[PDB]
């Protein structure tokens, strides 16, 4: 579970994100693209080209989600509960992607936040990163 | 494959005694029943509500057979799966969008379904065996994605 | 999430293995240490051999372990928590290798109970190791 | 080893800027300090209690340098990993038993701390140029584990 301190990393690092979560999101996608090509097919529709509007808009909602489980960050299955059926029932992603994804957010973060991506801050974003995909799966079966 | 002569031999001589038919539609079956979220694949094959309907569906019998046809072929490959299964890679990433992982779930189904039916027969050097198959296989048909 | 369903599918399956229990336990972690050899890593201090006492009583261990979940089957965290302990603080196992003696569990009871294994059951049972899975590594960090 | 000549060139320039002193220590203490567990392996170690702990810690720091070490001569060698990472393969099985599973993390956290350095240089092409080296290293660290 995320400790008081990992509140406080996770608060402190995310708000530092601050207006930038939305291309740090777009970012992310990319990365994942080019380095797990099998997270692919989850998007066939998607123009996964570089600078595709498409991935801009979807880097923005994934965004948007983490950053509403910071604000939540004491009742996350409440918060991300719609979220969390959506992805059980019509999405069904495989629970293997989430941990593709969280990785290459903390790379993201890692690029933009040398100041603040301490070791400290790098654990309590990998356990919140962990949590939220936790959440996201616990409805799967 | 990283077989030794004397798993080979193991894995050769469980199949010969294997039914596909059955086997086919109960592992793919399994599949859907166990991981739920592999029905994603499925949603023209109809009601998948309940074990029952799934495990009774023709359609997910049918598609099982396919499946296993097609495995069982591979077993006489079993030192270019690779090759074996290159246009059948190509066809579940460009054409289907099946995610890798999906290989590698219906391995370990597989695998369970072998041992349900075959008993003392499938023993732990004769699972093994079959362990680096199916993670072979698996490997073979991811190959082509990109 | 363990439905009651689950629960009762789980209680049967096991109420099967009675006094087979340690040899299925023991009978899991042979297939393991064979098809999964990197297991092995964590048992240098073992006689890996077959047939060895170190392991068939290993096998009993986790057997007895494994019924004393069933029995607390709505408590697990609680009726697990030295063993969570254990396994956070002492043994600690990468929690990857939980998925691999959950599978060669599963394997072991479908070629003793035959009749028992069902799919139904077969989804239960995964589902079952699973949170006892989760149980294990929940204080890992 | 599917690395293209551009993914080999890109990995390559950037490893120029390294001081592997430095990232080894980092990477190394890092790991300690996301997963926990893999402290299992440092008892002789001392005191590695807290963050600070850790990260400062004269012998992680010796450590982290060593493996970096080895893994730097391991991208001079991008054509034989297997045969480059043969010795130790065997002695992470045989001498250490250090799980696998402890490689790959590595690797993920050594991406992460390429990352933390180079900022906007480490770019979505070059990071999977990285992914598909760092894999291909623990995958030769585990060639020999029986
Ligand atoms: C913590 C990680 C994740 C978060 C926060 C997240 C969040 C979201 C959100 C907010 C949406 C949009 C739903 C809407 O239309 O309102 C979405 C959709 C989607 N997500 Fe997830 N997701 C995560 C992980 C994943 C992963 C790992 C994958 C696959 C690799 C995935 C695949 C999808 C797909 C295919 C859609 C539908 C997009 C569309 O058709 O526009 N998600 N996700
Ligand atoms: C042992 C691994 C597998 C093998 C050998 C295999 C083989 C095949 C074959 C031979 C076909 C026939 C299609 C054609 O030739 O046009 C097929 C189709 C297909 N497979 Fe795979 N498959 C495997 C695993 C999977 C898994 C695990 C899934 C998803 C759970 C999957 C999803 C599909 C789908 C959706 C089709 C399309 C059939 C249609 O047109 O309705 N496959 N596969
Ligand atoms: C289904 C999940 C598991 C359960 C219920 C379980 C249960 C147990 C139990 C009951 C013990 C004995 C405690 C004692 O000696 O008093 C034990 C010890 C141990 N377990 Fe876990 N275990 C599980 C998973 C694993 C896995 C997957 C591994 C490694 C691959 C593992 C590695 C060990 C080791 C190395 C010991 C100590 C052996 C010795 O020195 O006697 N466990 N476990
Ligand atoms: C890139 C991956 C790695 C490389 C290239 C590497 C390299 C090395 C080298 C060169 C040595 C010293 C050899 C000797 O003592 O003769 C060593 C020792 C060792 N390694 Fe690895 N290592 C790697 C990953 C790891 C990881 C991830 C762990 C544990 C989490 C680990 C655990 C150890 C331990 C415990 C020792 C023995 C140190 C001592 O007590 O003297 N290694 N490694």
């Amino acid at each position: 579970v995320l400790s008081p301190a990992d509140k406080t990393n996770v608060k402190a690092a995310w708000g530092k994100v601050g207006a930038h979560a939305g291309e740090y999101g777009a970012e992310a996608l990319e990365r994942m693209f080019l380095s797990f090509p099998t997270t692919k097919t989850y998007f066939p529709h998607f123009d996964l080209s570089h600078g595709s509007a498409q991935v801009k808009g979807h880097g923005k909602k994934v965004a948007d989600a983490l950053t509403n489980a910071v604000a939540h960050v004491d009742d996350m299955p409440n918060a991300l509960s719609a979220l969390s059926d959506l992805h059980a029932h019509k999405l069904r992603v495989d629970p293997v992607n989430f941990k593709l994804l969280s990785h290459c957010l903390l790379v993201t973060l890692a690029a933009h936040l040398p100041a603040e991506f301490t070791p400290a801050v790098h654990a309590s974003l990998d356990k919140f990163l962990a949590s939220v995909s936790t959440v996201l799966t616990s409805k799967y079966r | 494959m990283h077989l030794t002569p004397e798993e080979k031999s193991a894995v050769t001589a469980l199949w010969g005694k294997v039914n596909v038919d059955e086997v086919g539609g109960e592992a793919l079956g399994r599949l859907l029943v166990v991981y739920p979220w592999t029905q994603r694949f499925f949603e023209s094959a109809g009601d998948l509500s309940t074990p029952d309907a799934v495990m009774g569906n023709p359609k997910v019998k049918a598609h099982g057979k396919k499946v296993l046809g097609a495995f069982s072929d591979g077993l006489a490959h079993l030192d270019n799966l690779k090759g074996t299964f290159a246009t059948l890679s190509e066809l579940h990433c460009d054409k289907l969008h099946v995610d890798p992982e999906n290989f590698r779930l219906l391995g370990n189904v597989l695998v369970c379904v072998l041992a349900h039916h075959f008993g003392k027969e499938f023993t732990p050097p004769v699972q093994a065996a079959y362990q680096k198959v199916v993670a072979g296989v698996a490997n073979a048909l991811a190959h082509k994605y990109h």
